[PDB]
C-alpha cells in the first residue's frame, strides 16, 4: 500500500524496459491519450490552447512527450525522498492555475496501466505500480 | 537436492536482472534489505558484525561491508557454467567464516529464507523453487565444517 | 516424481562421455582405462582382492583379466547411452544388481569408495565437464546397483 | 588529474570488455599469462595458491577474486568518501606478504595492454592510466 | 540428421529403420498408410531425366542424363528397404550422339524418400547418384551425381519423369 | 516491418506501430486495421493439444486440454482482451491416476494474433499461443520459461466440434 | 570362407564403428535386428518367455537387446589379439549352453545383422568380409566347430 | 601422368580412413602387411634392412622402423593441398635413400603395386585408378637420381 | 610423475589442436616464430635448411618433419617398451650437431605456450609439462 | 638483390594486408605498439606528437602519415629514377631530429613481424626484407 | 554547409574509382591535370612552386611533388568514417601551408572549382553536388586564418 522502498525500485526497472528508445515512444504516447479521452469525452475542453481537438496534429504530439518526459523524471527518482519532493512540487504550480477535477487523473491512472501492460513483456505486478504512480498523483493534486 | 542444470540457467537470468549496472546504488539497497530482513528474526546475530559499526545503518563503512558480500556472492554465480573452479573458491569462502566466533550453522539456513522472503519484490518474473534449490547446495557446503 | 537427474543434464553427460570414443579402435583405451579402476580399488580396500580370484586379478596385463575389464566399462557404457527413456534403464540396471547378487562377499560400502575414486578419477581424463552433472547421474547408476545386496 | 567525467568513461568501458561468465575467467587468466612471461620472479609469492601452474584450478579461482576486487573499486569510483574505505580495507590484505612497490606500477602497464586488443583503437588511455593510479596508490 | 519426420498432422521425429515395418511406431501410426508404403516410384522400368550441369569432372557442357531401374527386390523379412539395380546414362559430346553407360546398385529408403545408388565394380568412370523426392508428388526430384567416397557433389541435375 | 511495428498492407504496404490495431479508429490509410476487431475465442470453447516434444517436465503428459471460463473486454481501450482459462491434464504412471486443473489468466492480442497464459503455478512456465491469423481452429502454441524466453515444449492444439 | 584374414579382421572393425553409433539411434538400431529375426523364425520367441519377449517394444526387452549388441561390440572390438578374444568369447559359451539353441536359429540371426548393417551403413561394405568374421564368432558361441 | 586435382581429394579421404587414430596398433599392422606382401615377390630385397633386425617379425625394434615409414608417408599426403613445400620435402626424402647401398630403381615400381596389391582389403570404397596415378608421381620422383 | 591416465589425455588433446593439412603447416611455423623472437641465437644451426628466413619454403618443410616426430613419440607413448626405441633412434640424429642442453628445456616452455590460445582454459598443464619431459630427456 | 620481379610481389601484398579505412588506423597503431613494448627509449622523440600515450589521438594521426609515406615509396618502387627523388625529400625531414642509425634497422624487423599473422605462411620474406632495405638506406 | 553523412559514402565510392591501383601512372595524370587546369585561370600562382622546378612539365622532380599531393589528399578521405582524427591531421596540414610565402586564400576557393571542372571527365557516374559540398568544409578549414 505504500511506496515500499524496495518496491519503489521495482517499477523503476520495469519502466526502463517499457519507455523505450526510438520513434515507438512517440507511438507509446498516442496510446495513453487515445485511451484517456474515450473514458472522459469532455476532458478535451482543457486542451483548447494546444490544439487538442484532434490528437494526431503535430502541435499535440510535442505536448505528450513533455508529459511522459516529465513523468520519466518522477519515476526515475524514488530513491531520494528529498529531490523527489522538490522536483514533484514543481508540477503542483503547473496544474494549479486551472481546474482539474479529482475524477480525471484517476482515469489517466487507469489509462497508463493498460498501455504499459501491452507495451511490456507480459510480466509486471499491478499492485506494485498502482501504489507508486498514485503517490505521484497525490503529489500534483497538491494535497493528500 | 541436485542443482541439476536448467535451474542454473534459470539463475543466471534472475541474477542478471538484479546485478545489471556499473553503479552500486542498486546492488547495495537490495542486499542491505536482505540482512535488514534477517535481523528481524534473529536479533542475536546483530550482536555480531560489531567490527563494521553495524549500529549505524548509514555509515561510510557499513556499505563497504555489504558491497563485498555482493561482489563475493556475484562471484559465485558467474562460475556455475564452469564447475571444479567452484569447489576451490567454495572451500576458500568457507574458511573465511570459521576464523571468527558467533557464526552458527543455524544462521545460514535462515538467510536461505531471507532471499526467498524478500528477493522478488525487486523482480517480476521469478522462480522461487529454482532459486531455493540451487542456493542450499551453495550454503549447505559452507556450514559443513563449522559449528 | 524425481527432480534428481533431470533431462537436460544427461544430454551434457552423453556429449562429454562421447569425446573419448571419437577415436577409432578404442579397445585399447578402455582396456587400459578399465585396468586402472580395479587395481586402484584394491590398494584402498584390500579385502576385495579375494573376490577376483576367478578372473586371475594377479596378472594386471593378463589376457584372462583384461577381457573382464572391457565388460565392466562396456556394461557401464550402455547404461549412460540409455539414460534417456528411463523405464528401460530401471530394467537394465535391475539385471546388473541380480548379477552381483549371486556373487558372495560383495559389501555395499565398496561402491561408496568406487564412486569417490571415479568422481575424482574422471576429471583427469576429460577436456571439460560440469562436476555437478556427473555427480547426479553416477548417484543414479551406483545407488540402484547394490539395491539387491 | 582524475575527476567527474574522465572517471565516468572508465565505468562504461569496464562493463563491455570485462564480459561475463565463462568469458570472464578466460579474461583473467589471459591477463596474468601476460605478466608472468614478462617478469618471471613474480610467481614466488603464489606458492600458497599453487601458482606453480596458472592454468591449474584454484589459481583460476584466485585470479577471479582479484578482478572482482577492481569491480568493487571501480564501481564506487564516483563517490569519493566511500572509495577510501575499500582502499583502506584492501591494503590490509596486502600488508602481511612480501611485495615490491614496483610490481604495482608494473601491473597497470600490462592490464591496459590486454584491453587494447578487445577495444582496438577506441578508448581514453589518459582516463584509465591516471584513474587506475588513484586505485593503486591506496594500496601502498 | 539420420531421422525423418512423419507424415500427418502432428510432426514427430522417428528413426529411419522403422518405416513400412509392419508395426506402428508413431503417435498416429503414419507408418502403416499407403500414402507411404506406395511403391509407385521404384516399380521396375521407371526412368528419370533432366539435363545435367557438370561442375566437378568431365566438363562436358550441359547434356541430357537419365537414370533407370532395371530390377527391384523387397525381402519379405526386412521390408524397411527396397534393394534395386539401375543404369545411369549421359550424353558425351564428341561428334555423333554417343553415351557412356555406368551400371549401378543401391537401396531405396522410405524415410528420406531418397533412393541412392553406387557404381558396381570394374566399371569405367565410377560414379553414383543421389535422388531426393522431397517434392510433393512421386515424380520430379533433385538428384546429383557424386563420387562414391566423399559424397562430394560432382554434377547436379533436377530430374523429371517421362 | 521494424521491431514492434505491424504490417497492414494488402497491396500497398503501410508500416504502423503495434498499439493501433483495433485502436477504435482509422490509422492505416488502407483501412485494413479495423476490419479485425471481432474476437475469435468465445466462452465454452475447448482446445485439446497433442504433444510434439517436451523437456519441461512436471508430469510430462501425453496430451493436455485447455478451456475458457470467460473472455472479457475492457471497454475503453481494446487491443487486448483478458481471459480466464483452465488447463486440464489427466496423467497416469506406475502408481496413481493423478489429475490437475490449474486456473490462470491470459490475454489475447489482436495486434500480432498471439495469446499468452501467465504462469499458472509458481514454476514460471508461460504458454505462448500463436495463431496464423486466418484459421482459428488450431494453433501451434508452445511453452516458455517466463524469465528466459526459451522454447521448451510444443503442442498442437485443435478446437473440438 | 576366409579364416578371419587378419588384415580383413580390422576391415569390419572399422566399418562397425561407423554403423553402431552414438545417441538414441542405437536403441533403434537394436529393434531392427530382432524385428527382422522373428519374421524368419516365428517360434523362436518361446526362448524369451523370461524377458517378456512376447511383444518387442516393451521396455524390459529393450534392455535385453542392448546387452546383446553391447556384448557383440566386445567381440568385434578385439579381433587383433587371438588370446583375449578366445578368453572373452569363451565366456559367452557358458551363457547360452544352459538352454537349447538349434544351429538353425543363429544362422538366421546372422542373415538378420547383414541386412540391417547394409541399410544403416554408408552404401559401401564387403559382404564376404563380414560373412567370415561374425561366422567365426558364431562358431565360438555354439561351443564347437 | 598428371596428378590433376580431384584425385588428391580422392586420396585425402582414402588416407583419412586408414590413418584415423591416436594409437599405432592399426597404422602398424597395415604398413607391415605392405612389405610382408613386397618380400614375397622380391626376396632379394629382404637381404637389405638387416640393420633393423628384419629377421624378427615381431621385434621391439622392427616396429620402430615401420612406424617411421608411416609417419613419413603420412607426412607426404598432408602436403598435397599445399605444393612447393612438397618438392623441398620430396628432395630431402629422396637423398635419405641414396646414402645406402642395395636400393634399386626396380624396387620402388614394385611397392607401387604392393599397396594396390593389398590396401583395399582394409577399406571398402576404394579407387584403384586414383591412388595408383598420384602415387607414381611421388615415387618416380624418388628414383630419379638413384640407381 | 607420468602414468597410464595422465598420459592418455595428452593424446586426445594432441589430436584436436594439431589440426590437419594447410592448417598444420600454419601451426608449425607459428611455433618457431615464437622462440626465434625470444632467443635470437637459436637460428645459428639452421644455416643448412636456410633458416635465414623461416617463412621461406624448405624450412616450412623442415618444421613439419619436426612436428611429425612428436606424432611418432606421443602416438606410442602408452606402450613403454617400444617408446625408448624411437627415443633411441631420435637422439642419434641430434648427436652430430652443436646444441646446448638448455634449448630443449626452453622448447617445451614455448610449445605449451601456443596450445594455450587454441585450447583457452581447458587442459591439464601437469599432464603435458611432465609428459613432454619423458620425451625431452631421451634426447639428452 | 632486388627491384625487378621480386619487387613486383611486394606491391600486390602491400595492397591486401594494408586494408582500408578504420581497418587502416587499427593496422598502424598495432605496429608501433609492437616496438614500444620492445624498446622503451624510442618514445623520447615523440614528445612533439604527445607520444606519451600512443592510443591517444594526434599520434593516431601521426602514425597514419607514417604508413602513407611507405605507400609513396613502395608505389613508385618500379621506376628507379623517380624513386630516389622521394627518398631524397624524405631524409630531409629526418635530418633535424635526434635518431640512432640502429632504430631504422630495428623498424623493418618489427614491421615484417605484424604482416606475418595476417598473411600466415604466404609471402617472400626475401623479397620484403631486402627491398625494404632499399627504402631504409635512402634515409641514412 | 553540413557535410552530413550520405555525402561521405557518395565520396568514398567516387574516390575509390580514381585511386584504385598500386601503380602511380593514373593517380599522377589526374592530379597533374587539376593544376594544369588551375594555372590557366591564375597564372600568378605559377610564379610560386619555383622550388620544385615547375617550369619543366615532365621533370624527374615535379612528379615527386604531385604524388605527395595525392597521397596527402587520399589520406584525408580515408579518415571520413573516423572523425576527431581528422581535425588533428587537418590542423597539421594547415600549418604546413602558412610557413611559406604566396598563399592566396583566394586560390583555395579556386581549386574547389578545379576538381569540379576536371573530375567529370575521368569518371562516368559522378555527383557534382556532393563532391562540391563536402570539399569546401575541408578547404574552408585549411584556410582558417589566412593563407
Ligand atoms: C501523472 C500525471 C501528469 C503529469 C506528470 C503531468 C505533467 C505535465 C507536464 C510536465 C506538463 C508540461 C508543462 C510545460 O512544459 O510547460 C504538463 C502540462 C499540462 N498538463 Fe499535465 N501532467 C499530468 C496529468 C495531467 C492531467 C490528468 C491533465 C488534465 C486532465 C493535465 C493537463 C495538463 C495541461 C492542460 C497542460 C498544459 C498547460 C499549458 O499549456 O499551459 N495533466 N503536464
Ligand atoms: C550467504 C552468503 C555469504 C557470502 C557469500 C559471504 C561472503 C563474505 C565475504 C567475501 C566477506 C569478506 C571476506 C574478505 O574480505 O576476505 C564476508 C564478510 C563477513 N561475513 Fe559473510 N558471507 C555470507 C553470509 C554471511 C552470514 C550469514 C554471516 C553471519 C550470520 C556472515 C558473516 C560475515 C562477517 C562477520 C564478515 C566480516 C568479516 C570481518 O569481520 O572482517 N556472512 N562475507
Ligand atoms: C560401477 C559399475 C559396475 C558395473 C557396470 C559392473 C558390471 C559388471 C558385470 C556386468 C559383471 C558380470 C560380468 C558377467 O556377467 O559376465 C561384473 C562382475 C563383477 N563385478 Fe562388477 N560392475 C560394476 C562395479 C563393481 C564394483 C564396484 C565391484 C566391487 C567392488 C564389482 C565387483 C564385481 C565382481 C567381483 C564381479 C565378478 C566377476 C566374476 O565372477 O568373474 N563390480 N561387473
Ligand atoms: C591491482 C589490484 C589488486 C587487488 C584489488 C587485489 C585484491 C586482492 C584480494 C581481494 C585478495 C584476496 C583476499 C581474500 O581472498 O580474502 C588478494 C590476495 C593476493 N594478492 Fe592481490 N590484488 C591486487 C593486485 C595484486 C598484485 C599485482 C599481486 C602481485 C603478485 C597480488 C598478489 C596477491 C597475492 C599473492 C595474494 C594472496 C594472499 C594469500 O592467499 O594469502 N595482488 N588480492
Ligand atoms: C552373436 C550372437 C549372440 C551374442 C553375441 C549373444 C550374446 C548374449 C549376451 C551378451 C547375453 C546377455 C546375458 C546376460 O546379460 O545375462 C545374451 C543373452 C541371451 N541370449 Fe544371446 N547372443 C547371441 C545370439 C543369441 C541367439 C541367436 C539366441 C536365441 C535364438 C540367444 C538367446 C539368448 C537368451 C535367451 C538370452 C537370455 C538368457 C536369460 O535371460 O537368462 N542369443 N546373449
Ligand atoms: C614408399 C615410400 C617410402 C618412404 C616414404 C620412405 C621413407 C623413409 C623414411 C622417412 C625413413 C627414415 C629415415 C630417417 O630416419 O632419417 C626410411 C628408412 C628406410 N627406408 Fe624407406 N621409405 C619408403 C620406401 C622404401 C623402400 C621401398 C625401401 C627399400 C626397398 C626403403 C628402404 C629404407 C631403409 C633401408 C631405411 C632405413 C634407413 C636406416 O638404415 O637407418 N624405403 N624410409
Ligand atoms: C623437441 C623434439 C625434437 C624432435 C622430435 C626433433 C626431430 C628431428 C628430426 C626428425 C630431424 C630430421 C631428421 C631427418 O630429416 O632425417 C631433426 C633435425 C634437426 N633438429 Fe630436431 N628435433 C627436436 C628438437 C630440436 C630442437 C629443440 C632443435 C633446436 C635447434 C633441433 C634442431 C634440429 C636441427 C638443426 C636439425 C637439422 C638437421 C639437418 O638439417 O641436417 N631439434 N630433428
Ligand atoms: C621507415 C620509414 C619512415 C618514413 C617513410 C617516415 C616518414 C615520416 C613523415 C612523412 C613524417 C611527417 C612529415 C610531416 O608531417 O610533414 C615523419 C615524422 C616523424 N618521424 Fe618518421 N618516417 C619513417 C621512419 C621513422 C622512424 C623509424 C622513426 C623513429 C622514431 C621516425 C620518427 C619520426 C618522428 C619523431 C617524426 C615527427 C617529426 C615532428 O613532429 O616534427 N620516423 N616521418
Ligand atoms: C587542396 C588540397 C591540398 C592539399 C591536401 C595539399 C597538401 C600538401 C602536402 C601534404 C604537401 C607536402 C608537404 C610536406 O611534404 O610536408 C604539399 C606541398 C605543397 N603545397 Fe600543397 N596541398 C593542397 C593544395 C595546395 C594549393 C592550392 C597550393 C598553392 C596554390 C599548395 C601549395 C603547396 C606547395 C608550395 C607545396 C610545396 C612545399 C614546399 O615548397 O616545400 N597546395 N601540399
Amino acid at each position: 500500500k505504500q511506496c515500499g522502498v524496495l518496491e519503489g525500485l521495482k517499477v523503476k526497472s520495469e519502466w526502463g524496459r517499457a519507455y523505450g528508445s526510438g520513434h515507438d515512444r512517440e507511438a507509446f504516447s498516442q496510446a495513453i491519450w487515445r485511451a484517456t479521452f474515450a473514458q472522459v469525452p469532455e476532458s478535451r475542453s482543457l486542451f483548447k490552447r494546444v490544439h487538442g481537438d484532434d490528437t494526431s496534429h503535430p502541435a499535440f504530439i510535442a505536448h505528450a512527450d513533455r508529459v511522459l518526459g516529465g513523468l520519466d523524471i518522477a519515476i526515475s527518482t524514488l530513491d531520494q525522498p528529498a529531490t523527489l519532493k522538490e522536483e514533484l512540487d514543481h508540477l503542483q504550480v503547473q496544474h494549479e492555475g486551472r481546474k482539474i477535477p479529482d475524477n480525471y487523473f484517476d482515469a489517466f491512472k487507469t489509462a497508463i496501466l493498460h498501455v504499459v501492460a501491452a507495451q511490456l513483456g507480459r510480466c509486471y505486478d499491478r499492485e506494485a505500480w498502482d501504489a507508486c504512480i498514485d503517490h505521484i498523483e497525490d503529489g500534483i493534486k497538491g494535497h493528500h | 537436492d541436485c542443482c541439476s542444470y536448467e535451474d542454473r540457467r534459470e539463475i543466471r537470468h534472475i541474477w542478471d536482472d538484479v546485478w545489471s549496472s556499473s553503479f552500486t546504488d542498486r546492488r547495495v539497497a537490495i542486499v542491505r534489505a536482505v540482512f535488514d530482513d534477517l535481523f528481524k528474526h534473529y536479533p542475536t546475530s546483530k550482536a555480531l558484525f560489531e567490527r563494521v559499526k553495524i549500529d549505524e545503518p548509514e555509515s561510510g563503512e557499513f556499505k563497504s561491508h555489504l558491497v563485498r558480500v555482493a561482489n563475493g556472492l556475484k562471484l559465485l554465480i558467474n562460475l556455475l557454467d564452469d564447475t571444479l573452479v567452484l569447489q576451490s573458491h567454495l572451500g576458500h569462502l568457507a574458511d573465511q567464516h570459521i576464523q571468527r566466533k558467533g557464526v552458527t550453522k543455524e544462521y545460514f539456513r535462515g538467510i536461505g529464507e531471507a532471499f526467498a522472503r524478500v528477493l522478488p519484490q525487486v523482480l517480476s518474473c521469478f522462480n522461487v523453487d529454482a532459486w531455493n534449490r540451487c542456493f542450499h547446495r551453495l550454503v549447505a557446503r559452507i556450514a559443513k565444517d563449522l559449528p | 516424481h524425481e527432480h534428481c537427474c533431470s533431462e537436460e543434464d544427461h544430454r551434457i553427460v552423453q556429449k562429454q562421455w562421447d569425446i573419448l570414443w571419437r577415436d577409432t579402435e578404442s579397445s585399447k583405451i578402455k582396456i587400459g582405462f578399465g585396468r586402472l579402476l580395479l587395481t586402484k580399488l584394491a590398494k584402498d580396500i584390500p579385502e576385495v582382492n579375494d573376490l577376483f580370484k576367478r578372473v586371475d586379478i594377479e596378472h594386471a596385463e593378463g589376457p584372462k583379466f583384461s577381457a573382464h575389464a572391457l565388460r565392466i566399462l562396456n556394461g557401464l557404457d550402455l547404461a549412460i547411452n540409455l539414460l534417456d527413456d528411463p523405464p528401460a534403464l530401471d530394467a537394465a540396471l535391475d539385471h546388473l544388481a541380480h548379477q552381483h547378487e549371486v556373487r558372495e562377499g560383495v559389501q555395499k560400502a565398496h561402491f561408496k569408495k568406487f564412486g569417490e575414486i571415479l568422481a575424482t578419477g574422471l576429471p583427469q581424463v576429460l577436456d571439460d565437464y560440469d562436476a555437478l552433472a556427473w555427480k547426479s547421474c553416477l548417484k543414479g547408476i551406483l545407488t540402484k546397483i547394490s539395491s539387491r545386496l | 588529474e582524475c575527476l567527474v567525467t574522465e572517471s565516468l568513461k572508465v565505468k562504461l568501458q569496464w562493463a563491455s570488455a570485462f564480459g561475463h561468465a565463462h568469458e570472464r575467467v578466460a579474461f583473467g587468466l589471459e591477463l596474468w599469462r601476460d605478466i608472468i612471461d614478462d617478469h618471471p620472479e613474480i610467481k614466488a609469492p603464489f606458492s600458497r595458491v599453487r601458482g606453480d601452474n596458472i592454468y591449474s584450478p584454484e589459481f583460476g579461482a584466485h585470479s577471479q577474486r582479484v578482478l572482482s576486487g577492481l569491480d568493487i573499486t571501480i564501481s564506487m569510483l564516483d563517490t569519493p568518501d566511500m572509495l577510501a574505505a575499500q582502499l583502506a580495507h584492501l591494503k590490509v590484505q596486502h600488508v602481511e606478504r612480501n611485495l615490491k612497490p614496483e610490481f604495482f606500477d608494473i601491473f597497470l602497464k600490462h592490464l591496459l595492454h590486454v584491453l587494447g586488443d578487445r577495444l582496438g583503437t577506441h578508448f581514453d588511455f589518459g582516463a584509465w592510466h591516471d584513474c587506475v593510479d588513484q586505485i593503486i596508490d591506496g594500496i601502498k | 540428421e539420420h531421422e525423418s519426420e512423419c507424415r500427418g498432422d502432428v510432426p514427430e521425429c522417428i528413426h529411419d529403420l522403422l518405416f513400412c515395418d509392419g508395426e506402428k511406431d508413431c503417435r498416429d501410426g503414419s507408418d502403416e498408410d499407403p500414402e507411404t508404403c506406395s511403391l509407385n516410384i521404384t516399380h521396375v522400368g521407371s526412368s528419370y531425366t533432366g539435363l545435367a550441369t557438370w561442375t566437378s569432372c568431365e566438363d562436358l557442357n550441359p547434356d541430357h542424363a537419365i537414370v533407370t531401374i532395371t530390377a527391384a527386390h523387397r525381402k519379405s523379412f526386412f521390408p524397411n528397404r527396397v534393394w534395386l539395380r539401375a543404369t545411369l546414362s549421359y550424353e558425351l559430346d564428341e561428334h555423333d550422339h554417343t553415351v557412356s553407360t555406368t551400371q549401378l546398385r543401391g537401396f531405396y529408403n522410405f524415410g528420406k524418400r531418397e533412393l541412392l545408388l553406387a557404381p558396381l565394380k570394374g566399371q569405367s568412370e565410377g560414379y553414383g547418384v543421389i535422388c531426393d523426392f522431397n517434392l510433393g508428388d512421386d515424380d520430379h526430384a533433385d538428384c546429383k551425381i557424386v563420387v562414391p567416397s566423399s559424397l562430394f557433389v560432382c554434377a547436379h541435375f533436377n530430374a523429371q519423369r517421362y | 516491418c521494424d521491431e514492434h511495428e505491424h504490417q497492414c498492407g494488402g497491396d500497398d504496404p503501410q508500416c504502423i506501430s503495434k498499439l493501433f490495431v483495433c485502436d477504435g479508429h482509422n490509422d492505416c490509410r488502407n483501412g485494413e486495421d479495423e476490419k479485425d476487431c471481432t474476437l475469435p475465442t468465445k466462452a465454452g470453447d475447448k482446445f485439446i493439444g497433442d504433444v510434439c516434444f517436451d523437456h519441461c517436465t512436471k508430469r510430462r503428459p501425453e496430451h493436455m486440454t485447455l478451456a475458457f471460463e470467460s473472455s472479457s473486454i475492457a471497454a475503453f481501450f481494446t487491443p487486448i482482451a483478458d481471459l480466464h482459462v483452465h488447463i486440464e491434464i489427466e496423467s497416469e504412471t506406475d502408481e496413481d491416476e493423478s489429475e490437475v486443473s490449474m486456473p490462470a489468466d491470459g490475454e489475447y492480442s489482436f495486434a500480432d494474433h498471439r495469446l499468452t497464459i501467465h504462469p499458472p503455478e509458481e514454476d514460471g512456465l508461460g504458454l505462448v499461443g500463436e495463431f496464423d491469423g486466418y484459421n482459428f481452429d488450431r494453433f501451434v502454441g508452445h511453452i516458455v520459461h517466463e524469465l528466459s524466453e526459451e522454447v521448451c515444449a510444443e503442442f498442437i492444439f485443435h478446437r473440438k466440434k
